[PDB]
RNA sequence: ACGAGAACAUGCGCGACAUUCCGAA
């Protein structure tokens, strides 16, 4: 599903209306730094800590959609805000792996079509 | 590359906006005296809290909505007067030409609390000098002034009278002497050309705008006030609200009567409530103290000292 | 072969960004606190000395040269310089926070439109430990080195540092806590 | 947290009249004051001058509300000086950076939405 | 009374040299 959404929104090259991997380092450190957390922690559930800190991970999401419209409309056509709903709900690590190899396979296509 | 030093006479009120806006509950300001003590946040509520009054504040609060004057919860209170200068910050003196005042600019401070101009405030104007690379033209923050100096001054607008404005922004008083470090390179900009720039900059802002403001009547009451000192060399408006022609590009490129037409014609285009409607280009456009002396805006004079 | 290590304090004395708010200025993860990167540092001191890859072979030899099939190492490592604990306990006996934040209107002449921006830079007063490394290789060139090192120090303290400095930002004074010899037998009072 | 539907219920585009980005701001510039101070103190537990400073935030709130009453409207939704109130009595670190990370999700949020 | 039996894929080796988050207001 990574490789249709950035086929879709590819367009001639401007990608997601503009986006950059300048503009998600913000979004992508704080992702990978909760991917280290989840990681180390051999749980087969998401930790509480993580999970307040995920759900500060969806306030990051919001704030650099309206700073920047190009990761906006990246987010949207993703669903990646709606990816860290369902993580949460069944809050589980093998989910949050899932999402975060979609997160890691959506940007690999992203620089893979620009 | 050689090292000036600058220095700045402060002939009339200069007021750099720093963003920051307070309104009456944020300091106490005493009509008889017409003093303004510019109160910081926690020491007036930590003090409200030890005398106990910090629900009366509250109830004010909420019976008077749109104004509730800190002065007046002091008068109400009948707290101790050391009482009130306990939380105080400092004390400056207002300059009303209106009684009460609305709302307070604050002039830029530093992180330590002091007065300084800044020296982008220089490089924006001295920049519009000039223009009529920069990389050569290299600026320092001053070095911080007494808080004595500053004061609270009133907007005048002068359309063939003397009309106040509700408005107040805080201000260096004059006779101040500020000092800066520029460093320049022979190449780019000499030191010369500079202050032969600036002072070519005021002559044509005075013979295009000044002198148009000196015709009409309302200038003629400036004048006689001692609102143009008789000093005005190298002369700018660092201050904010000095007045829109000054330090402009329109009128060094363009001829007097052009700029004029030019200077209508973006003012109504910004401004359509007002200017927009007018549909003639005035003889003069833009048709826009404690001491006896008056003062205009933003008046100031550098002297470069290798 | 030996090593003599300059330790100081920088101090800021005008609004100093390095900005790494349109741009805050870089901090140390750690504690959160400004830092001056060491690489700041070097690459002022090493522009300034050149104005003053290919540049004069005193310059190469004193911050290093990567030409191709003739490498140098850089005489000089200028270091980190990290936020002073001293000074961080000056400012906490005031009200007061590290870093400051000015405005600029940025008036367009030709619009008469200000778009107005703010610059995070840490506060006039902040003080910041330097770490200055030189590394000895000839013996005979190390007073003439230093004395270059001389030279970017008070171009230095004569030019900004970090940010726009044509506006008044990053102006800085150098003071030297004790220019030591750490490793080796090199006399430490003649420099 | 609870702020995505907080600022949907408030939002009417601009949230209000008096819920601009200026007007707002000089309240989360006071949030950004107090929360530098509470980050370089490292402490598990906040102190009397950090009291002192949320103190002033409350009553700084009902200086913006008696100034625009938009701010006002916006103030009693979020209930926001209610977690001021409750912030002092739990007195930790650890409860302060939640309610800031909550203030950070308004202002995040109301740029999303806009 | 096993094409057996003995036998370290082992020793040396910086992911390193130069690099201002900077110009413009």
């Amino acid at each position: 599903f990574a490789r249709k959404v950035v086929e879709e929104n590819k367009r001639v090259i401007v990608l997601f209306n503009g986006l950059t991997t300048s503009k998600l380092r913000n979004l992508l450190e704080l992702i990978n730094h909760v991917y280290t957390k989840v990681y180390n922690s051999d749980d087969t559930t998401l930790s509480e800590d993580v999970r307040d800190e995920l759900e500060y991970l969806k306030v990051k999401f919001a704030y650099e959609s309206g700073r920047e419209p190009a990761v906006r409309t990246f987010i949207e056509k993703t669903y990646v805000d709606k990816l860290v709903d369902v993580v949460l709900k069944k809050n589980t690590k093998k989910i949050f792996l899932d999402y975060c190899k979609y997160f890691e396979a959506l940007v690999a296509y992203a620089k893979f079509y620009r | 590359e050689k090292v000036y030093q600058v220095k700045l006479k402060v002939y009339g009120p200069v007021h750099i906006g720093s963003g920051k806006i307070i309104r009456k509950q944020e300091y106490i300001y005493d009509r008889r005296k017409s003093l303004a003590h510019i109160v910081d946040g926690p020491n007036l509520v930590k003090f409200l809290n030890k005398k106990g009054k910090f629900t009366a504040y509250l109830q004010y609060l909420n019976t008077t909505k749109e104004r509730a004057d800190l002065y007046t919860f002091l008068r109400q209170e009948q707290i101790d007067t050391n009482d009130w200068k306990t939380f105080v910050l400092y004390t400056e003196r207002v300059n009303q030409g209106k009684k009460g005042m609305n709302d307070l600019h604050l002039f830029v401070r530093d992180g330590r609390g002091d007065l300084y101009i800044p020296g982008s405030s220089l490089k924006g104007a001295l920049r519009t000098v000039l223009e009529g690379a920069f990389h050569s033209l290299s600026i320092s923050d001053s070095l911080p002034i007494d808080p004595k100096n500053l004061a609270i001054y009133q907007k005048i607008d002068i359309n063939k009278e003397l009309k106040p404005m509700p408005l107040y922004r805080e201000c260096v008083n004059v006779g101040t002497t500020v000092e800066f470090t520029m460093k320049i390179n022979s190449d780019d900009w000499t030191i010369e050309k500079i202050e032969k720039q600036i002072q070519q900059a005021y002559l044509q802002y005075w013979n295009k705008w000044f002198v148009g403001m000196v015709t009409t009547p309302g200038g003629k009451a400036f004048i006689k006030g001692g609102g143009l000192p008789s000093v005005l060399p190298t002369v700018l408006f660092l201050g904010g609200g000095t007045g829109f022609p000054s330090k402009t590009t329109h009128y060094l490129q363009k001829p007097k009567e052009q700029a004029q037409k030019d200077i209508f014609a973006i003012l109504q285009r910004r401004f359509r409530n007002v200017y927009g409607k007018m549909a003639t280009v005035p003889k003069n456009v833009p048709m826009v103290d404690s001491t006896n002396k008056w003062y205009q805006q933003g008046v100031c004079l550098l002297e470069f000292q290798p | 072969y030996s090593k003599i290590r300059i330790v100081g304090k920088i101090d800021v004395l005008t609004g100093l960004h390095i900005g790494g708010i349109a741009s805050p200025v870089v901090r140390d993860p750690y504690s959160r606190l400004p830092i001056i990167p060491g690489s700041s540092i070097k690459g002022k001191m090493r522009s300034l000395l050149a104005k003053h890859n290919q540049d004069a072979p005193e310059i190469l030899r004193l911050f290093g040269s990567s030409q191709k099939g003739a490498i140098q190492s850089s005489r000089l490592q200028i270091s980190d310089a990290f936020f002073s604990k001293a000074s961080q306990e000056e400012f906490d006996k005031k009200d007061l926070a590290y870093t400051e934040t000015k405005f600029e209107n940025t008036i367009s002449r030709l619009t008469a439109v200000a778009n107005p921006r703010q610059i995070e830079r840490v506060t006039r007063g902040a003080s910041f430990d330097f770490h200055i490394i030189y590394n000895v290789e000839n013996i005979n060139e190390v007073m003439a080195d230093f004395e270059n090192i001389k030279t970017a120090i008070h171009l230095l303290e004569n030019d900004y540092l970090g940010g726009g400095g044509t506006r008044g930002n990053g102006r800085i004074r150098f003071v030297i806590d004790s220019i030591d010899t750490v490793v080796g037998d090199f006399d430490s009072s003649n420099l």
